[PDB]
């Protein structure tokens, strides 16, 4: 139980500033300031992403009124948007509809990926472009765009687009290697405040730093956020991930470094995979210069419904133990791990996955010590299984008079269908994988033309045989196939997301009573 | 059957319908077990022996090696000489020739029995 | 007597510590220590939060005058130990800088993750100067258990204080470690991850999972929270105590009772509401856990002894010595054989447990040689073990067939031992 | 010292076979297995036993024959259990001289000839200049041919003994399928010159332990011809052993532990004292399906009941209600040896115990088999190497009436979906009195 | 190799009733010596696997285990005066761990047998 009414928060000084000014209120802001990451990242690393819509919107109220002065609920994007149609019947709209009535005074903050938005595959630009737009006019405030190969110009299009639609564009540069060590110089400190300059110029309102692999160490932290503040006047945002169980610590460094805002789950939905825990950062800083006036009493009252919640979701967890220190010899994204290893699993390797781990690392360094996060980690995992499957050392698999079938998503990589790398790519390995296929070295939604959104429109609507709203339509452009099963299934089961999550799964015992609005 | 043949037939067990709507009746026949599979017409299963069966000779056909629950599917048009399901009891069933798979009956999170048709090249 | 045996048995570092902090309480193990010639590393339990001005009774010099106190009763090191994981960053540095201006003597720090931030008040330690630092290999590390040792070494690999431990070496073990807890699926928790509630409740990362379950027992499961919050109320009643084996336990069985009996702290202390205190709790009202500094609060105390006299004495004060010959004499004639010193210990500490060992083993014979999935679970149908009853010089030892439970109620199990025949009969404990 | 372990390097039915013969020696075994092996029964006979092919110390799990190809795997496992030597049974490894040299290597008794003797043996140039050298005749035709093969044993100190012949001329495609000892269609006087010029190959080969030398017989002349030693024991050794009474297996490991042949220490006779007794055959009984071109079939097996009796001898141990064929291995499920004092009773014999087994859920090759010594060419000894391939009556489909099966199916079909005439309409008191016929 | 059976009777889901001698199975072995085939005939009465029912398996295999069989020195009235062939002695270490594995083995732990299992699993191999 909450209050009284709801104070102005984040968004009214959005709202009353625009983005820039409101990046700069950030960058000025003494106190650090936190996004919580349970409702989007939190259940995808641990829970697969099925957090249900009727979970998720009937917490947000309390948040608003408990939890004022957060940044940002990071709520939308990743596997979100795909997963809720494919495998909880429920739409990624109405859910964000529902947060943002529930919670109308704070950001609300969505991942999108610069390439392709929400997407699984390249895009032209008009589509990405209208994605952007509905997602503006749904409800997002707050849009961490990043690039799997931190390349600066494929991140383009949607920077331009948020700044077009006047919201927040937080431009993400992903955290690999070791800044620290000098032996892997290609990551070193210029590399990330040589790209943070890169994207103020390109019209950044916040810089973010995503450790999506929860890479970055405490005492790297300490040097990496003083030069990036140094190096551009734009406020800067840290997401990290707890694989290694020392990410608090970073965070914590980051902090006192004099970083902006940082990411942090629930504790309900926090440590391993997600975010470092939220009541326990926030109880670190209690009484310091930087404490970000978060109640904790409210922070673990929350923190105990999502465990309440979690509990509801038994199918859905993984058989993680704990901290790893294995990640840095990896660097498999938190988001990535589980899957990995229930992928690995399946094709009949789970006695061999730290043999799978080992070819991860070693694919890396064969494609030239690469950013690895969606898509491009994926890419490096179908190169590790079959390593690990067909006894392929890094040798075997560049050498001239070794054969290799090599997984479609390397072929395609290498093809230049997910950009290109500072480095390029490693010319011997691209040849032999490519089999006389030509590469290219362009920004690949270059290369696609512009859709005809007027007849795709006129598709889908003959299809469902009625009109579609614009929010249908960017689903529909985004996961055809996954929006119109979705949209079918709607047509049969209506309002499916209203029900209690026991019955969503199990349905009704017999003798039990449900109430649904 | 004949004179000086007399079978003795027991009725041991009746299953519920399986998810193919057979009924197993397991019976006693001269004292050995004898396992009977009849659709479930009573219940609507007209038109059921459901899932086919692969043909040891060809090549084609993907046949279940074993009994299980396959726990993945990997492919559904055409690939290599490559994982196409797993099975669970996980393995981890390799295609055996180059091709274009042509059709997958499965599916799953389905029970299977050794060599039930698994996929068509 | 035990402290000689344990130093003979080949402990050199002996981490001692007094559920209250009563440094009195800790003199007559330190001097036996000290006597036998290994590390006495005297401990303070950490508690409350040195830098919140409201909770002043365990302040900075609260810790540096225990330091100080210790090194005095003989300490080789002084040892921060911080059972519940409550000790934050910011403090650490205050804390650990300002004991090592208190004493010479190297600090050792010790703590629990349960936060899920406590890598970064060891890291904090070791920027400070600390000596020493606990962690556990990462696939028994996390949670309620220490920090993760991997990823602590990997953060100061290459700094001024680098351990120099090889990473891959820490990963070979702590694979090993994955596999070896795989077995012991049986005793795992429901604990999902880190938890802020840590610094409500102060519960020992030693103690949480036992006393969660223990309130599933009497039915509270769904009322944990207050379980949590009750053993907060219950702490502060007490006076605001250090909470370790064996106080902890004492403030569980407290905050148990208040939520089963429904009862608040007010209620506990009243004149007219009649409570049956849990043994626990008169016993370490009385005195036999020892005194904490502000003493036991007298409303309370009188309340739960009915009429029993509390003494503030050190218990062992009040105790006889043992009569040693005699004691020995006494289990001897039980096992019917001389014991060693070593088991005379395990008597004196257990006698009880101990005897029931010494049973069971002229029974089943050296049972700990067995692999961890033939002790708990014994061997399948055909299944084949190795075991080395002696350092040549492995049994191979089938299951060839279990008979059905005769009548005299026993049951025989046919072994092949090394191509041999063995038949032995056992009870069917079901019949 | 003398051998008290010894490893199979094998599986199935030939492992179970020395097993047997070690443990009545008072001898431990060891068992190894693949993984697609864990529920073979093998792996259960054996006093010990060891996976093979999986593993860390392994870049790559192996595949379920690879496994047992696999020198190192089996070496190792040779290790671990501290086994004094390894009998490699047929197939696999059993002429690899890689093998036998890895077996030195490691002080480890091969059970089986030297690595020299099987790189001499098993080069053709070699074997058949070895073989001129000795006054032994080799190949000409032959398009009438018989295939007839002499066993001989030899030992570390120069004797060898000859345990006289199979016939294995009914080969299908290239494919050995019915043997049988002695030779029916020879002469003593032909049985005699045969066992001659046999061990004339052992004496020149040094030869130790059980082996093989085959020959070609020309039908239409009589004239013998070396083809080649096989350096092991085979699979239709069965014949021969219940012929002369002599166990080939406890002879290769006597021979191994350096007993002397013609000593009783030997289990085996000097020559004067090697004798044919009656006649016998065998037959592999298979999933190789008939209905469906010999391919092997696979499955659980739904019943196994196997027959025996006078002059009956069972080699299986495999196949048991319960059991899974895979299609990893080879399609054996039980060899059968038949012996009677006179040919045509053996034949009479087997005939009797192939029709009387029961094998139900896989195909088998028994009417096959049935259909083979039911035809006159064979009862009189007439056929060639070419006999299968171009007889097609043996091909000839046998179709069962499979009454029972039918009324089982018609009684599940009533018991769950009813009579349509019994529908709903009043039942009989359900007492109730069967009519007694007066 | 050397054993001849005649039985024909038992199989896996055969009722022994009783109504007739409960005969399983005849074996006769068969070997060229008599010591050798009681070789043989213990090593397949030891290997035949009858579960489901009790045997006199180690019954015959005590009688020709017997160095009074062996000799051929026995009378009609050995058996019923021969008390080893029914009874048996051991008090070692070995012996003891047997007998905690069948007790475990039958009975379960106290501590395991109502909780979780371990996966169905790879076994811990020090580096
Ligand atoms: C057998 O071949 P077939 O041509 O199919 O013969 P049938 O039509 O008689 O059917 C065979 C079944 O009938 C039954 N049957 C046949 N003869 C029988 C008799 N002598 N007594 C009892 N049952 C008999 C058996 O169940 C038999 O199955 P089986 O051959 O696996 O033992
Ligand atoms: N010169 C020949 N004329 C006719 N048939 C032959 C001749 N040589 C071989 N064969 C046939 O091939 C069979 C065995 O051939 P082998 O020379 O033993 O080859 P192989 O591959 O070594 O066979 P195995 O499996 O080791 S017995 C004989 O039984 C004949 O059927
Ligand atoms: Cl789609
Ligand atoms: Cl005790
Ligand atoms: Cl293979
Ligand atoms: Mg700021
Ligand atoms: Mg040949
Ligand atoms: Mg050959
Ligand atoms: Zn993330
Ligand atoms: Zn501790």
């Amino acid at each position: 139980y909450a209050g009284n009414g709801v104070k102005d928060g984040t968004k009214q000084l959005l709202d009353t500033l625009g983005p820039k000014k409101f990046g700069e209120w950030m960058r000025n802001e003494k106190r650090v300031l936190l996004t919580d990451t349970t409702m989007r990242d939190g259940h995808q690393s641990l829970l697969a992403t099925r957090m249900r819509t009727y979970d998720i919107a009937r917490i947000a109220g309390t948040y608003s009124h408990a939890l004022p002065n957060l940044l940002s609920l990071e709520c939308w994007g990743g596997a979100t948007f795909d997963v809720s149609m494919r495998f909880l019947t429920e739409d990624p709209w109405e859910r964000l509809a529902l947060i943002r009535e529930g919670a109308p005074n704070l950001l609300l903050q969505m991942l999108l990926r610069g390439a392709n938005g929400v997407g699984y595959t390249n895009y032209p630009d008009n589509v990405v472009k209208y994605f952007v737009r509905q997602a503006a006019k749904g409800g997002i405030d707050l849009f961490r765009v990043f690039d799997c190969l931190n390349w600066v110009e494929n991140m383009r299009v949607s920077m331009d687009a948020i700044a077009e639609e006047n919201k927040l564009c937080e431009a993400a540069i992903c955290y690999t290697g070791d800044i620290l060590n000098s032996a892997r110089p290609k990551y070193d400190l210029k590399y990330y405040t040589n790209l943070a300059v890169e994207l103020e110029k390109a019209g950044a309102h916040i810089i973010a730093v995503k450790d999506m692999a929860g890479l970055l160490k405490p005492a790297a932290a300490k040097v990496l956020f003083k030069a990036l503040r140094e190096a551009t006047g734009l406020p800067i945002h840290f997401h990290t991930h707890d694989t290694s169980g020392i990410a608090a610590a970073t965070v914590l460094a980051a902090v006192e470094a004099g970083v902006d805002a940082v990411d942090a789950a629930m504790d309900a939905l926090s440590g391993n995979t997600s975010q470092p825990c939220l009541g326990s950062i926030v109880e670190a800083l209690s009484g310091s210069e930087r404490d970000p006036g978060l109640d904790p009493a409210w922070i673990r009252r929350i923190s105990f419904y999502w465990e309440a919640v979690r509990n509801q979701y038994a199918a859905f967890e993984s058989d993680l133990k704990g901290p790893a220190s294995e990640v840095y010899l990896h660097e498999m994204p938190g988001g990535q791990f589980t899957n990995l290893k229930e992928q690995a699993r399946s094709l009949g390797l789970e006695t061999r996955w730290h043999q799978v781990a080992q070819a991860y690392a070693d694919a890396n360094q064969m494609f030239g010590d690469i950013v690895k996060v969606t898509p491009s980690s994926k890419v490096v995992g179908d190169m590790a299984l079959m390593m690990v499957s067909q006894d392929l050392t890094v040798a075997d698999v560049v050498s001239p008079d070794r054969e290799v079938s090599f997984p479609e998503s390397v072929v395609s990589m290498l093809k230049g269908d997910l950009g290109q790398p500072p480095s390029g790519w490693p010319e011997a390995l691209q040849k032999k994988a490519l089999k006389g296929e030509k590469p290219y070295t362009v920004r690949p939604g270059s290369l696609l033309k512009e859709a005809d959104l007027d007849a795709e429109r006129k598709v889908i609507e003959k299809k469902l045989e009625r009109e579609v709203s614009d929010f249908e339509f960017a689903s529909y452009l985004m996961y055809p196939k996954v929006f119109t099963d979705f949209a079918l299934a709607s047509d049969t089961y209506g309002p499916v997301s209203v029900l209690p999550t026991p019955a969503y799964f199990y349905g009704l015992a017999d003798g039990e009573e449900l109430f649904a609005d | 059957i004949e004179k000086g043949k007399t079978l003795v037939i027991v009725n041991q067990a009746v299953s519920a319908t399986d998810s193919q709507g057979m009924v197993t009746v397991f019976f006693e026949l001269n004292g050995q077990p004898r396992r009977i599979k009849v659709p479930d017409r009573a219940h609507g299963a007209t038109g059921a022996a459901v899932r086919r069966k692969a043909e040891p000779g060809n090549a084609a056909h993907v046949g279940a090696p074993m009994p299980g629950v396959i726990s993945r599917v990997f492919v559904s048009s055409g690939q290599a000489v490559d994982v196409l399901v797993s099975i669970e009891a996980e393995t981890a069933i390799h295609a055996e020739k180059d091709g274009t798979i042509a059709e997958v009956l499965v599916k799953a999170g389905d029970q299977i029995d050794a060599k039930d048709l698994l996929a068509v090249y | 007597y035990f402290v000689r045996q344990a130093a003979k048995g080949g402990i050199d570092l002996f981490r001692v510590f007094d559920c209250l902090n009563w440094v009195e309480n800790m003199r007559v193990s330190m001097d036996a220590i000290a006597e036998e010639n290994k590390l006495c590393e005297a401990a303070i339990c950490y508690t409350g939060d040195i830098l919140n001005s409201a909770r002043p009774k365990y302040d900075l010099k609260y810790y540096t005058n225990l330091a100080v106190e210790l090194e005095k009763a003989g300490a080789h090191i002084i040892a921060v130990k911080d059972m519940a994981g409550l000790l934050k960053p910011a403090a650490a540095k205050v804390l650990f800088k300002a004991l090592r201006e208190a004493t010479g003597l190297p600090i050792h720090f010790h703590t629990h993750d349960t936060s899920g931030i406590a890598a970064a008040t060891v890291l904090a330690a070791v920027e400070a100067g600390v000596d020493a630092v606990d962690a556990a290999m990462d696939a028994l590390s996390g949670n309620t258990s220490q920090p993760c040792l991997g990823s602590i070494v990997e953060a100061l690999s290459g700094s001024e204080r680098d351990p120099g431990l090889d990473p891959a070496w820490i990963r070979r073990i702590s694979f090993y470690w994955e596999a070896v807890r795989n077995q012991y699926a049986a005793f795992e928790s429901d604990l999902k991850g880190p938890a802020s509630e840590v610094y409500l409740h102060e519960m020992p990362g030693g103690q949480f999972t036992n006393l969660k379950e223990q309130a599933r027992s009497l039915g509270l499961e769904t009322r944990w929270h207050q379980v949590a919050q009750a053993y907060a109320d219950a702490n502060q009643m007490f006076g605001d105590i250090v909470k370790v084996t064996p106080s902890s336990k004492v403030v569980g069985d407290m905050a148990l009772m208040m939520v089963s009996q429904d009862l608040t702290v007010a209620d506990v202390v009243s004149p007219d509401r009649e409570v049956s205190f849990p043994e626990s709790v008169v016993s370490m009202l009385k005195g036999d856990l020892g005194q904490p500094p502000s003493g036991w609060p007298e409303a309370l105390q009188k309340k739960a002894l009915k009429g029993e006299k509390p003494y503030t004495v050190r218990p062992g004060s009040l105790l006889k010595e043992a009569d040693l010959d005699a004691e020995r004499k006494v289990i001897e004639k039980k096992l019917e054989r001389e014991v060693s010193d070593f088991e005379f210990a395990s008597y004196l500490m257990y006698p009880k447990v101990f005897t029931d060992f010494a049973l069971a083993s002229d029974t089943y014979g050296p049972v700990s040689v067995l692999p961890t999935p033939a002790y708990f679970y014994g061997l399948a149908d055909g299944e084949e073990l190795f075991a080395d009853i002696e350092k040549g010089k492995t049994l191979v030892i089938v299951n060839q067939a279990v008979s059905a439970t005769d009548s005299q109620g026993m049951v025989t199990v046919f072994f092949e031992l090394n191509g041999q025949p063995r038949r032995i009969k056992v009870p069917d404990r079901a019949h | 010292g003398p051998i008290s372990k010894i490893l199979v390097a094998n599986r199935s039915e030939i492992a179970i076979r020395v097993f047997r013969a070690a443990n009545e020696l008072g001898i431990k075994t060891v068992a190894i297995w693949a993984e697609e092996d864990k529920l073979a029964l093998h792996r259960f006979k054996a006093d010990e036993s060891y996976q093979v092919g999986r593993g860390p110390h392994l870049a790559r799990d192996l595949g379920p024959i690879e496994s047992y190809l696999s020198i190192d795997e089996v070496i190792r496992v040779a290790k671990l259990s501290g086994a004094d030597a390894i009998h490699p049974g047929y197939g696999l490894l059993s002429e690899s001289p890689e093998f036998v040299d890895a077996c030195n290597k490691a002080g480890i008794i091969f059970i089986g000839p030297k690595a020299d003797t099987m790189r001499q043996l098993g080069n053709k140039v070699a074997a058949r200049n070895l073989a001129i050298s000795v006054g032994v005749p080799v190949v000409k035709l032959v398009e009438r041919a018989r295939h007839v093969e002499s066993q001989i044993l030899g030992d570390t100190h120069g004797n060898v003994v000859h345990l006289f012949e199979r016939d294995c001329s009914v080969q299908r495609r290239n494919q050995k399928v019915v043997e049988r000892a002695p030779a029916p269609y020879l002469s003593e006087a032909q049985r005699q010159e045969l066992a001659a010029y046999s061990l004339k190959i052992a004496g020149a080969t040094n030869y130790i332990g059980a082996g093989t030398v085959e020959y070609l017989m020309d039908a239409d002349t009589g004239k013998f011809y070396f083809i080649e030693v096989n350096p092991r024991i085979q699979v239709e050794h069965t014949v021969t052993e219940v012929v002369t009474g002599i166990d080939i297996v406890k002879a290769q490991i006597h021979i191994l532990d350096g007993a002397a042949i013609g000593t009783p220490q030997s289990g085996v006779p000097n020559q004067e004292d090697i004798r044919l007794n009656g006649h016998a055959l065998q037959c592999r009984v298979t999933t190789e399906d008939p209905e469906h071109n010999f391919i092997p079939d696979y499955g659980r097996i739904t019943a196994y009941r196997s027959a025996s009796g006078f002059g009956i001898r069972l080699d299986g141990g495999t196949s048991y209600s319960g059991a899974i064929i895979t299609r990893y291995y080879d399609p054996l499920l039980v060899k059968v040896t038949a012996w009677a004092p006179n040919p045509l009773e053996a034949i009479s014999r087997m005939d009797r115990a192939l029709r009387e087994f029961r094998i139900r859920g896989v195909a088998t090759n028994l009417t096959f088999l049935e259909a083979i010594i039911g035809h006159p060419k064979f009862r009189d000894n007439s056929y060639t190497t070419r006999f299968i391939d171009t007889t097609p009556e043996l091909f000839q489909q046998v179709k069962r009436q499979d009454r029972a099966t039918k009324l089982l199916t018609y009684l599940a079909d009533v018991t769950v979906n009813g009579h349509p005439e019994a529908k709903d309409r009043p039942k009989p008191l359900e007492n109730a009195a069967r009519p007694v016929v007066p």
